[PDB]
RNA sequence: ACCCGGUGAAAUUGAACUGGCCGUGAAGAUGCGGCCUACCCGUGGCAGGACGAAAAGACCCCGUGGAGCUUUACUGCAGCC
RNA sequence: GGAUGACCCCAGGCGGUAGGGGAGCGUUCCCGAUGCCGAUGAAGGCCGACCCGCGAGGGCGGCUGGAGGUAAGGGAAGUGC
RNA sequence: GCUGGGGCUAGGAGUGAAAAGCUAACCGAGCCCGGAGAUAGCUGGUUCUCCCCGAAAUGACUUUAGGGUCAGCCUCAGGCG
RNA sequence: CUGUUGGGAAGCAGCGCCAGAGAGGGUGAAAGCCCCGUAGGCGAAAGGUGGGGGGAUAGGUGAGGGUACCCGAGUACCCCGUGGUUCGUGGAGCCAUGGGGGAAUCUGGGCGGACCACCGCCUAAGGCUAAGUACUCCGGGUGACCGAUAGCGCACCAGUACCGUGAGGGAAAGGUGAAAAGAACCCCGGGAGGGGAGUGAAAUAGAGCCUGAAACCGUGGGCUUACAAGCAGUCACGGCCCCGAGGGGUUGUGGCGUGCCUAUUGAAGCAUGAGCCGGCGACUCACGGUCGUGGGCGAGCUUAAGCCGUUGAGGCGGAGGCGUAGGGAAACCGAGUCCGAACAGGGCGCAGCGGCCGCAAAGUCCGCGGCCGUGGACCCGAAACCGGGC
RNA sequence: GGGGGGAACCUGGGGAACUGAAACAUCUCAGUACCCAGAGGAGAGGAAAGAGAAAUCGACUCCCUGAGUAGCGGCGAGCGA
């Protein structure tokens, strides 16, 4: 295998979509573009996700509902990720928060919920909190829930 | 600073190409800042000269033409073939040129 | 050109 | 590894000269043969486990 | 550079969980007391947009 | 102004092998139709046409264009109380 | 039909502006290239009633020119008036 | 009264026996360089080839009406049949 | 090194050689070994530097107990007016401070988003401090950077010529040949120019110089035309000239035939643009998004900045991001959750194909394409508005 | 000792408008352009009357990330730790 011989799939590296460059090439003149509006014009219209014409847009008359907000931001409380049993169905022995975190399941900085979706497998288990279900389920199959803090 | 130059004024040359390519001749001259040389007997050229003091009669005379310093090659006082120049120091700390095929001296 | 001779003015339609 | 092999193969025409450390495959592709020390093909077979 | 959050749709629509967009129904604000208890009743609950709507809101809310 | 000798521009200019009538046609045709008339090329003259040239119509309208000016339009600022 | 363009057979579609889609040509540059074409003539120019291609183009030959040019296969754009 | 020489007053400012006059051959707000590629829902222009398909000039809303948003109508991929 | 074609060898041929050097540029064409270089080494009396090695100096240094002496003033602190912060008067703190009032010295004082309490953090009203950071007049290195309408405005005697009172504006213009061998001398001519001679491989390479396109101007030759109606062509036939059962040039007659572009319901249109030719000339890039697509991995996927290595070598780095769980304004609950008194009802949610292994795939990363957002965002064009100057 | 100069860079004192909000005034553009003063090979900043919830950290500058998050906003356009 030469460098003569490196050789993108078919699909892989389509052309570009070169305008006003001819009428053979069903691209000219307009470039695609039309006749003559807002639209043909360099710099084209108002945003057309939010723009509806001058008339008040679809969304701002919709009302706003709950709590938006104040100065100073965000009040600081604890957080809860949750993580059902099945997925804990590879795991033997012990689980921690810290070991689930490396297992690309509970992200940083969030305290560890069980939940109730999948078989308890007969596990020590240590976490902040757990369901009605994922509790009971927990005990019935030999594992010891440790609600820790 | 300077240009290089391979081969000086007076010694000894062989032209190693073009029409005069084989020819021997000591170099009459040394003109660095074309990088070229004047070799006696090689490169004659026709150069016309009109009627004049110095030139009654007019017509033409032989001058010789440079040939790129390149073309020239030493040959060496010694083994008495063409080479490359070395350089040797002294004892006296001083730097002459020397042949490369033997090792005489070429000054 | 830098001096462009103004136009003659326009006949008046109105 | 050896730097004293790469420095006598290093002006040969048909010759691309490499530490194992830069083992690409560009100039892998780029030659008809591949030659390593076998303290080298370690090298290899590290970065690719 | 990167785009920005809407912050008027961040505000008034929520994004499900299947990309669908839900929002308040319009028309309890004001002017309720002669509206039926079913005209209060039904406008408490959220509602689906139009597709063609939805997809525009979405598109303001590129990081949800 | 005209003719001969010397020097020699310009705006304009799709190309042109560039006639009349009665029609036709985006509604006023050298250019289409049917007739009629007409050998090829100039020079001095005249201005009826080439919707002749020149100036991206001043009028008029349109633009959520501009500028000056006004006031018991809105809202400020200097000033003054 | 043969077995997944490997060519053949039969039948049908194939006017086109805005516009959607597909497949190609050519320009400059990089890899291929320490290669290969080149003064027994590079690129550029001027012809051609010749060859290939639907076409954009590509060859081939003659004149000019006098030192560059660059493949199959890919890559990137200041890419065609 | 006319005039030479020497000076002072300028850009929302000056000067004006008042014409919005004049302030370096176009002043209802000078000239240059800069912000700057202002903004222009307007006019113009937009370059190689072949192949398949192929619209709209309507409705609703719009300080909207020669501009837009959504629908309608075109095209491409995948799925259904 | 030799031979050979050639004006010229470095091309081609024969036999060698170096290589820690086969980057590159020259030399009469195409050279590792001819030249300049390149790898690898070496080098400063003098001036600059010296962040590194060394020396020196300034400087630095404990307790208990008592005392309550000092601990930065028009300051803190409160109020008024404002500025800075993501914070536009807002529940408006913090930081700064123009005005008024105006303390204390650690049992003092400021802060933790009005305030108060509790629990804490910190010590205002004097000053100084390298490095890591920014820039490029200047020197160097390197380009999937330009190649004379390009690239800086300037490859060239250019911020010049020229324009403007001035601030300021602001060009065009590169190439003989390997070597000047740059054409002695003679002829026509006042000269300019030319004709010979001569140089050169080549002189329509002769300095008004490489190549030398097109518009445009001219000389010569073939066909053609002075009774003819025309978007200039096309189809047919005939004649004449040329090249050798065909083809090329020309056009007499007959047929047919309303330029191009733009804009338009509609143009040949007496609507727009264009004298003609040559060159310049307009849909891109960045980062984010959304589909689609070629691959990698897959309940996982993936790194950023940096660090190391290379000097067109790749690696390391898991901080972080997306995904793995939704529902609710939220408290919170969770395969459910919210409305509700509900076990009601409803809203939004939840659940591969083969034979333990294989193919596949949620997802995610990279490439590519289309489209979107932010940027001037397809290119050219105002009248104007603002700032500082003249 | 100072004075003056220096292409960008830097700190301080002052400080626009077009434009965007498809009008406009708050808002945007932007503490940008620009004027001024100062500085140096860098400038600024710098050793907690800090941060802000960790029963934590430990000067400052710079890059990545946190994050278009928290928030701010005619809760508009947008702005943005
Ligand atoms: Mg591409
Ligand atoms: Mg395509
Ligand atoms: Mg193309
Ligand atoms: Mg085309
Ligand atoms: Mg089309
Ligand atoms: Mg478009
Ligand atoms: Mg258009
Ligand atoms: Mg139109
Ligand atoms: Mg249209
Ligand atoms: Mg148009
Ligand atoms: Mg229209
Ligand atoms: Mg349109
Ligand atoms: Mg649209
Ligand atoms: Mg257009
Ligand atoms: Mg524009
Ligand atoms: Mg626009
Ligand atoms: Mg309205
Ligand atoms: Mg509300
Ligand atoms: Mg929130
Ligand atoms: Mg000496
Ligand atoms: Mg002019
Ligand atoms: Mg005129
Ligand atoms: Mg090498
Ligand atoms: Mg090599
Ligand atoms: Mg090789
Ligand atoms: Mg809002
Ligand atoms: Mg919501
Ligand atoms: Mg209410
Ligand atoms: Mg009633
Ligand atoms: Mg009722
Ligand atoms: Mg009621
Ligand atoms: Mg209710
Ligand atoms: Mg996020
Ligand atoms: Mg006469
Ligand atoms: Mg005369
Ligand atoms: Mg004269
Ligand atoms: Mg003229
Ligand atoms: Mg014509
Ligand atoms: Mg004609
Ligand atoms: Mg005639
Ligand atoms: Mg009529
Ligand atoms: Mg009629
Ligand atoms: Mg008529
Ligand atoms: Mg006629
Ligand atoms: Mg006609
Ligand atoms: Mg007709
Ligand atoms: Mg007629
Ligand atoms: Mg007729
Ligand atoms: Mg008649
Ligand atoms: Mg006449
Ligand atoms: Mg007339
Ligand atoms: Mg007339
Ligand atoms: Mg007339
Ligand atoms: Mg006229
Ligand atoms: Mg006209
Ligand atoms: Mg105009
Ligand atoms: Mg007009
Ligand atoms: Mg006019
Ligand atoms: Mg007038
Ligand atoms: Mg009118
Ligand atoms: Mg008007
Ligand atoms: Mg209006
Ligand atoms: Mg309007
Ligand atoms: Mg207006
Ligand atoms: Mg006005
Ligand atoms: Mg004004
Ligand atoms: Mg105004
Ligand atoms: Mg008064
Ligand atoms: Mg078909
Ligand atoms: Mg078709
Ligand atoms: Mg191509
Ligand atoms: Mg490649
Ligand atoms: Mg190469
Ligand atoms: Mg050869
Ligand atoms: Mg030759
Ligand atoms: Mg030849
Ligand atoms: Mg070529
Ligand atoms: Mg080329
Ligand atoms: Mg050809
Ligand atoms: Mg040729
Ligand atoms: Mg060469
Ligand atoms: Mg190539
Ligand atoms: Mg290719
Ligand atoms: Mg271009
Ligand atoms: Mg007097
Ligand atoms: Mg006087
Ligand atoms: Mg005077
Ligand atoms: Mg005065
Ligand atoms: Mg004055
Ligand atoms: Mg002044
Ligand atoms: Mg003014
Ligand atoms: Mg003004
Ligand atoms: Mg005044
Ligand atoms: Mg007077
Ligand atoms: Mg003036
Ligand atoms: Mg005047
Ligand atoms: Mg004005
Ligand atoms: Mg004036
Ligand atoms: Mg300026
Ligand atoms: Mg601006
Ligand atoms: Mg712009
Ligand atoms: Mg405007
Ligand atoms: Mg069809
Ligand atoms: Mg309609
Ligand atoms: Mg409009
Ligand atoms: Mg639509
Ligand atoms: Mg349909
Ligand atoms: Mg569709
Ligand atoms: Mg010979
Ligand atoms: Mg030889
Ligand atoms: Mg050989
Ligand atoms: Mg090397
Ligand atoms: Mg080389
Ligand atoms: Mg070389
Ligand atoms: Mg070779
Ligand atoms: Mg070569
Ligand atoms: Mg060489
Ligand atoms: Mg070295
Ligand atoms: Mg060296
Ligand atoms: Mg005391
Ligand atoms: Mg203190
Ligand atoms: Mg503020
Ligand atoms: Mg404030
Ligand atoms: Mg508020
Ligand atoms: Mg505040
Ligand atoms: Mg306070
Ligand atoms: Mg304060
Ligand atoms: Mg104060
Ligand atoms: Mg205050
Ligand atoms: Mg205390
Ligand atoms: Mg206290
Ligand atoms: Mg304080
Ligand atoms: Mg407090
Ligand atoms: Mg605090
Ligand atoms: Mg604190
Ligand atoms: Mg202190
Ligand atoms: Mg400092
Ligand atoms: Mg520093
Ligand atoms: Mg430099
Ligand atoms: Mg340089
Ligand atoms: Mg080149
Ligand atoms: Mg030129
Ligand atoms: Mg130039
Ligand atoms: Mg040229
Ligand atoms: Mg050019
Ligand atoms: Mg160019
Ligand atoms: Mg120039
Ligand atoms: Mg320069
Ligand atoms: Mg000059
Ligand atoms: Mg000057
Ligand atoms: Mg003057
Ligand atoms: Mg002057
Ligand atoms: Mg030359
Ligand atoms: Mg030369
Ligand atoms: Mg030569
Ligand atoms: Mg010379
Ligand atoms: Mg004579
Ligand atoms: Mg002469
Ligand atoms: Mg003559
Ligand atoms: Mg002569
Ligand atoms: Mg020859
Ligand atoms: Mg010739
Ligand atoms: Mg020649
Ligand atoms: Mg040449
Ligand atoms: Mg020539
Ligand atoms: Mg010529
Ligand atoms: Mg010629
Ligand atoms: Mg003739
Ligand atoms: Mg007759
Ligand atoms: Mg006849
Ligand atoms: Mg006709
Ligand atoms: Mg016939
Ligand atoms: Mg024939
Ligand atoms: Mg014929
Ligand atoms: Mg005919
Ligand atoms: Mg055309
Ligand atoms: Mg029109
Ligand atoms: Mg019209
Ligand atoms: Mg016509
Ligand atoms: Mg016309
Ligand atoms: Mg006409
Ligand atoms: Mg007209
Ligand atoms: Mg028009
Ligand atoms: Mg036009
Ligand atoms: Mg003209
Ligand atoms: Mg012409
Ligand atoms: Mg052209
Ligand atoms: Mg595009
Ligand atoms: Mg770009
Ligand atoms: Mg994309
Ligand atoms: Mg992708
Ligand atoms: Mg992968
Ligand atoms: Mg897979
Ligand atoms: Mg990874
Ligand atoms: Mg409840
Ligand atoms: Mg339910
Ligand atoms: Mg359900
Ligand atoms: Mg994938
Ligand atoms: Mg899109
Ligand atoms: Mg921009
Ligand atoms: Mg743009
Ligand atoms: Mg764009
Ligand atoms: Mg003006
Ligand atoms: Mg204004
Ligand atoms: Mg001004
Ligand atoms: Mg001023
Ligand atoms: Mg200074
Ligand atoms: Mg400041
Ligand atoms: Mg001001
Ligand atoms: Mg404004
Ligand atoms: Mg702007
Ligand atoms: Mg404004
Ligand atoms: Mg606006
Ligand atoms: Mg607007
Ligand atoms: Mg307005
Ligand atoms: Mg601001
Ligand atoms: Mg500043
Ligand atoms: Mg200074
Ligand atoms: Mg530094
Ligand atoms: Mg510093
Ligand atoms: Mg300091
Ligand atoms: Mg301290
Ligand atoms: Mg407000
Ligand atoms: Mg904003
Ligand atoms: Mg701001
Ligand atoms: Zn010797």
């Amino acid at each position: 295998m030469k460098l003569s011989d490196l050789r993108p799939n078919p699909g892989a590296n389509k052309r570009r979509k070169r305008v006003g460059r001819g009428p053979g090439s069903g691209h000219g003149k307009t470039a695609t573009r039309g006749h003559k509006g807002q639209k043909s014009r360099s710099g084209g219209l108002k945003d057309p996700r939010r723009f509806e014409g001058g008339r008040s847009t679809t969304l701002m008359r919709l009302p706003k509902r709950g709590m938006q907000g104040q100065v100073p931001g965000e009040i600081k409380r604890p957080r809860y990720q949750g993580v059902n049993l099945k997925d804990l169905a590879r795991f033997e022995g012990e689980v921690t928060p810290e070991l689930l975190v490396r297992a690309g399941l509970l992200k940083k900085g969030y305290r560890l919920k069980i939940l109730g979706e999948g078989e308890a497998k007969p596990l020590k288990v240590v976490a902040h909190a757990f369901s009605k279900s994922a509790l009971e389920k927990l005990k019935a199959a030999g594992g010891e829930p440790v609600l820790l803090e | 600073m300077r240009v290089k130059m391979h081969v000086k004024k007076g010694d000894t040359v062989l032209v190693a190409s073009g029409k005069y390519k084989g020819r021997v001749g000591k170099v009459k001259e040394v003109l660095p800042k074309k990088y070229a040389v004047i070799v006696e007997g090689v490169n004659i050229v026709k150069k016309a000269v009109r009627v004049s003091p110095k030139y009654p009669q007019g017509g033409f005379i032989e001058k010789e033409a440079p040939l790129h310093a390149s073309k020239v090659r030493p040959i060496c006082p010694a083994c008495g073939k063409p080479t490359r120049v070395r350089k040797k120091f002294l004892e006296n700390g001083k730097k002459i040129r020397v042949c490369a095929k033997c090792g005489g001296a070429l000054d | 050109p830098v001096y462009i001779p103004r136009p003659r003015p326009p006949h008046p339609r109105l | 590894g050896n730097e004293l092999v790469r420095r006598a193969a290093r002006n040969l025409p048909w010759v691309v000269t490499l530490a194992p450390e830069g083992l690409n495959v560009y100039d892998i592709v780029r030659t008809e043969r591949l030659v390593m020390d076998l303290d080298a093909w370690e090298v290899f077979q590290n970065r690719i486990g | 550079p990167k785009m920005k959050t809407h912050k008027g749709a961040k505000k008034r629509v929520k994004i499900t969980a299947s990309g669908k967009v839900v929002a308040m129904k319009t028309g309890k604000r004001h002017l309720n007391w002669q509206k039926s208890g079913k005209e209060i009743r039904q406008k408490g609950r959220k509602f689906v947009l139009a597709k063609p709507e939805a997809e525009r809101i979405k598109l303001l809310l590129p990081y949800e």
